[PDB]
């Protein structure tokens, strides 16, 4: 009783100090300025190969080569410039709900409802591919995989906790507890100290890796945090939810400076992600298209349209020259 | 349950809450610098 | 004549039916499939009518001064072009047959390799059969059709196998796919029941109209020439009805198909 | 914060009536699909009645169907369940519970404790 | 440099080749979400995940969900290049019964499994007329509805089954086909079957389900019912 009282009051005095934080908005003092205008990227190439919807998506830093996981079992690792197979890994489990590329460009990451974040070894001696560490320390499905280096990798999952592991040792390292429903998704800052994640409770935590802990807990959406990424300079980022709008938190101001949203649009993100200038917030939808926001006026600049099914996942590339979009009809369309 | 809770809201609590005008700034003005930094915006 | 007017639009019509159905595949993903290489291997043969089925069979109703080898060519090649177009017409009907009478192993029985092999097949056998007059059976100049290709071809062979046997086929085929229907609406009876049987009808009864009117006038030419000949006219109506299949088969089979509908 | 405060609930005898009410906030409270969760001494959580985004398609649990009564007020931001002729068995923790997605009618909800879109909860309790 | 183009090129056709073959064993197999509850005959019919059988040069691929945890909103979307959603519950637990209906009605109304027909087994059906002929716990209390609902015309119960089992055995599928009924589509159609353990011809209604599921999906998308 005691304990309950208190911690409601906790979250009121957060609110009302982060209140007074708010002397201006975003959206008001971004008007002066020019937006990015008519903006219509066109399709560069289609990767037609997966068999069944592909599910999540991650390019390289090199900012060529993208791997992208999908439902019939495979991981296939394309190439943007040539659009061809470097790779194609038959998983253990077909459903992969998340993958993700090495900063080394050696390992490769994947994951779903087997409760493992597999990683694979790219540059093998022998000459396939073969499997570098199984993670299986979780209690429900993997949502994402992260890697911070060769040596340690971060992961979400749906057993309500993220968790830092480490492959060489092959056990997690630190533990993250602290949403109340399962997480869905995660984001690496530039500067790879902290990350972000965002979970089915409707707020974002940013976590400390070296520590382990939570630094602050942010809430500025009505349903399911799908997605998640880091804004270019590593002080904000997006969120996609079901609530069918995107929301900026400032990780110095402790609160959503800016909502994306569009009346029209009825259904949620599945994705987001930023430029290189941190201007394009290109957010994918449930309704088969991905609105290109204005991350500075809130606008919506453009659209994507192409594909059947859902967009499931987006990412950018390092360098911010090409962006893909994985989607649930199998063709992922690359844009630039 | 709830003393962790109140633990993590006591730990959020103390944060050094930046002004949304010189925030909004600064994440106005690197895309301002990045802008020309050849992204998607400006087709190379 | 009127043929040569009608028959021009008729080309017109089935090269603009038949490019938009290969436009429409191209553009869309869930369209692009087993299922339509099939529908867009008849519209090929629709454009192949269109633009070198048309123009060679205006050549053959003039009647012009030429080599027996060479007018013999054209009419046998124009009989060619369009047997294929009534061979990839069969072809969807087995293909549509196969996945409701064995529809849990459809993709594995029926796969895009073996779709290309099966649309092989029909272009294969049509030129074939359409070039059996060349070498043996052939009488053989004044360039007619009558003249230079036999009638107990037309009869016996073409008319038998090339669309009596595509009829009974598909007669016999889409009955069975309304007894599927049958088995499967009253389950899920009146109104859908007179739905699904005149749905088959419309795509039964537009091959049966356009085909059997130049086939019953070569059964009665044949058969017994005590009657005169059907008139110029006459002949050219079921000349130009036969070149209207490849009109209506975009019409008959890609308007059917509910996502082809969005991308038209 | 996405919180629902559920107002009203405490004891009372067995045929009469009580009129709980959760005060709901920090959401669109018109776009989702609402519904209550009741949790009995020594028991897991079970559905009682649910009602959609414009208030029409209204469903009730057999044991609670003709006595119940949900409700809900799309202006103000809240939730009902006017309960006549409570039994002695009616004796639980009634939860208001939002559905996860808007523009829908679906709902994965009755979670074993982990549901976000789920207030603190008011216990009822039934005695003679 | 030029051979390196090419090198990875003549790999990649490789990798298509074994794609492609992928592909061809992949489209052929049929994958099924067969989901439950706590104790209501999941684990009599296929407590593995993952379920490869071959029946009638057929491969299945039947997937269980028990390792992950019962918040089931974001998992369950992982399933709809399914071909049927085997929905398994058990037909005597009256209280807990209500919950699946309640789970029916979410997996029927979710947009993303809005195209998946749902193969409904009544597990427990020998074991549900053990309790009806009792009538320790009336169904009435439970669910209203029973006490003004008549046995249907058209059910065809096993000989010597009684008609106060047959009330409650058809009664059970009308809340659910009650469900069914309301989307006012038809892109899927509810299969339901009254089984037990002992029975165990059950793969067999799972056959003869997905074949009319399958079949409507074709003559569904040709326009003709
Ligand atoms: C596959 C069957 N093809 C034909 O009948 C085509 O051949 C031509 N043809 C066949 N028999 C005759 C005939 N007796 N007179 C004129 N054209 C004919 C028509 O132009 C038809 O389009």
């Amino acid at each position: 009783d005691q304990l309950r009282q208190e911690a409601e009051q906790l979250k009121n005095q957060i609110r009302d100090a982060r209140k007074a934080c708010a002397d201006a908005t975003l959206s008001q003092i971004t008007n002066n300025i020019d937006p990015v205008g008519r903006i219509q990227m066109r399709t560069r190439r289609t990767l037609r190969g997966h068999l069944a919807k592909i599910y999540a998506m991650h390019w390289g830093t090199d900012s060529r080569l993208l791997v992208s996981a999908s439902q019939d079992g495979k991981l296939i690792i394309w190439d943007s410039y040539t659009t061809n197979k470097v790779h194609a890994i038959p998983l253990r489990s077909s459903w992969v709900m998340t993958c993700a590329y090495a900063p080394s460009g050696n390992y490769v990451a994947c994951g779903g409802l087997d409760n493992i974040c597999s990683i694979y070894n790219l540059k093998t001696r022998e000459g396939n591919v073969r499997v570098s560490r199984e993670l299986a320390g979780h209690t429900g499905y993997l949502s994402c995989c992260r890697f911070l280096d060769d040596n340690q990798i971060v992961t979400s999952s749906g057993d309500t906790t993220c968790a830092l592991w480490d492959i060489e040792t092959g056990q997690q390292t630190t533990t993250f507890t602290g949403h109340t429903g399962d997480v869905m998704s995660l984001s690496l800052a530039p500067d790879t100290r902290l990350f972000v994640s965002g979970a089915c409770d409707a707020s974002a935590k940013l976590w400390d890796v070296r520590e382990g802990m939570c630094r602050q807990t942010f809430t500025g959406h009505e349903s399911d945090i799908n997605a998640i990424c880091f804004f270019p300079n590593g002080n904000a980022f997006a969120t996609g939810s079901d609530d069918a709008t995107c929301r900026l938190f400032d990780l110095r101001a402790d609160q959503e400076l800016m909502t994306y949203s569009h009346d029209n649009i009825i259904c949620g993100i599945t994705s987001v992600s930023f430029s290189k200038s941190g201007r394009l917030l290109l957010a994918g939808y449930d309704d088969f298209n991905c609105n290109v926001w204005d991350a500075l006026k809130a606008d919506r600049a453009g659209v994507l349209a192409g594909h059947d099914n859902r967009v499931s996942c987006l990412g950018v590339t390092d360098d911010g020259m090409a962006v893909a979009t994985g989607s649930w009809d199998s063709f992922l369309k690359i844009w630039n | 349950q709830a003393r962790k809770l109140v633990e993590q809201l006591k730990m959020e609590a103390n944060i050094d809450r930046i002004k949304v005008s010189k925030a909004a700034a600064d994440l106005m003005a690197y895309c301002e610098a990045h802008a020309k930094e050849d992204p998607l915006l400006t087709p190379v | 004549a009127v043929y040569i007017t009608v028959e021009l639009a008729i080309a017109v019509l089935a090269i603009l039916g038949n490019v938009l159905v290969c436009w429409a595949v191209w553009l869309n993903s869930n369209l692009q499939n087993v299922t339509n290489y099939f529908v867009v291997s008849l519209a090929a043969a629709d454009i192949a009518v269109g633009v070198l089925a048309i123009p060679f069979a205006i050549t053959i109703s003039t009647g012009f001064c030429a080599a027996c080898h060479g007018c013999l060519f054209i009419a046998c090649f124009v009989l060619v072009l369009t047997q294929s177009s009534i061979f990839s017409l069969l072809a969807i009907a087995i293909d549509r047959y196969i996945a409701i009478r064995i529809p849990l192993r459809y993709n594995g029985l029926v796969t895009g390799t073996r779709a290309k092999g099966i649309i092989a097949i029909c272009w294969v056998l049509s030129f074939a059969i359409g070039l059996t007059p060349m070498l043996g059976w052939n009488n053989c100049v004044a360039c007619l059709f009558e003249d230079v290709v036999p009638m107990n071809y037309m009869v016996y062979f073409n008319f038998f196998a090339c669309v009596l046997v595509p009829l009974l086929l598909m007669l016999g085929v889409y009955l069975r796919i309304f007894l599927a229907a049958r088995r499967q609406l009253k389950q899920m009876t009146l109104q859908k029941e007179v739905h699904a049987a005149k749905s088959l009808a419309i795509i039964v009864g537009l091959f049966a109209l356009c085909w059997l009117p130049l086939h019953i006038i070569n059964c009665f030419t044949f058969f017994c020439p005590d009657c005169s000949h059907a008139p110029l006219w006459l002949m050219y109506l079921a000349i130009v009805l036969s070149h209207t299949n490849s009109v209506v088969n975009p019409f008959i089979y890609a308007y059917r198909i509910r996502e082809f509908r969005q991308t038209f | 914060q996405v919180q629902l405060q559920e107002s009203g609930g405490g004891l009372v005898q067995p045929g009469g009536s009580l009129r709980l009410s959760c005060a709901a906030s920090g959401f669109t409270f018109s776009n989702y699909k609402m519904n209550w969760v009741r949790q009995a001494p020594g028991k897991g959580l079970e559905w009682v009645s649910d009602i959609s985004q414009s208030g029409a398609s209204i469903s009730y649990t057999g044991s609670v169907k003709g006595r119940f009564t949900i409700s809900r007020d799309n202006a103000k931001n809240t939730l009902y369940l006017q309960m006549n002729s409570l039994k002695p068995e009616d004796t639980a923790v009634y939860y208001c519970a939002r559905c996860p997605a808007p523009f829908t009618r679906d709902c994965f909800d009755v979670t074993s404790t982990t549901y976000a879109y789920r207030g603190q909860g008011t216990q009822v309790t039934v005695s003679s | 440099q030029r051979n390196e183009e090419k090198a990875q090129r003549e790999a990649n056709k490789k990798i298509e080749k074994q794609l492609q073959k992928d592909k061809q064993v992949y489209r052929a197999t049929h994958r099924l979400l067969l989901l439950g509850a706590d104790n209501s005959g999941k684990s009599t019919i296929v407590g593995i995940f993952e379920t490869k059988f071959q029946v009638d040069k057929v491969n299945f691929h039947m997937f269980d969900v028990g390792g992950q945890r019962d918040e089931r909103r974001k998992w369950i979307q992982c399933f709809n290049d399914v071909t049927a959603i085997i929905f398994v519950v058990d037909s005597s637990d009256y209280n807990r019964l209500q919950e699946a209906l309640n789970l029916f009605k979410s997996i029927w109304n979710n947009r993303w499994l809005r195209t998946i027909s749902v193969i409904l087994f009544l597990n427990k059906q020998d074991l549900l007329a053990e309790k009806v002929l009792a009538g320790k716990s009336k169904i009435e209390d439970y669910f209203p509805e029973f006490a003004r609902y008549t046995t249907p015309e058209d059910a065809t119960p096993e000989p010597g089954e009684d008609p106060r089992v047959t009330r409650a055995k058809y009664f059970i599928r009308d809340e659910f086909l009650r469900i069914s009924t309301a989307s006012g589509d038809g892109r899927h159609y509810c299969y339901p079957h009254f089984t037990c353990a002992v029975d165990t011809e059950n793969a067999r209604r799972i056959f003869n389900d997905c074949r009319d599921i399958i079949q409507r999906m074709h003559l569904r998308q040709y326009e003709l019912l």
